[PDB]
């Protein structure tokens, strides 16, 4: 989250990220395997 | 401040006995930092 290429998939003027942006985003990152990609997808709040 | 210049040139490893210093720092940080942000930053092209 501290690293900009995180920053760069960030798009939404207040903040925020969707679901599936946070899911490629993480992927590019290529530190966390599939299962670990759904549990912070799980853990995430996840609003509306 | 002054290495700055040299980094995007196509010809920065001469005089140097590797040339493919170019291609590790983009396999070592590519991934975290951004790939496309280490072609810019290296004169780099990724498909060629």
């Amino acid at each position: 989250v501290g690293s900009e290429a995180f920053q760069d998939y960030v798009t939404d003027p207040r903040g925020l990220i969707s679901k599936k942006d946070f899911q490629k985003a993480m992927d590019s990152q290529k530190q966390f395997t599939g299962p670990e990609i759904q549990f912070l997808l799980s853990c995430s709040e996840a609003d509306e | 401040q002054w290495d700055r210049l040299v980094l995007n040139t196509p010809s920065f490893p001469s005089n140097y006995w590797d040339k493919f210093v170019k291609r590790k720092v983009l396999d070592k940080h590519g991934d975290i930092f951004g790939r496309e942000r280490i072609a810019e930053l290296l004169g780099m092209d990724l498909a060629s």
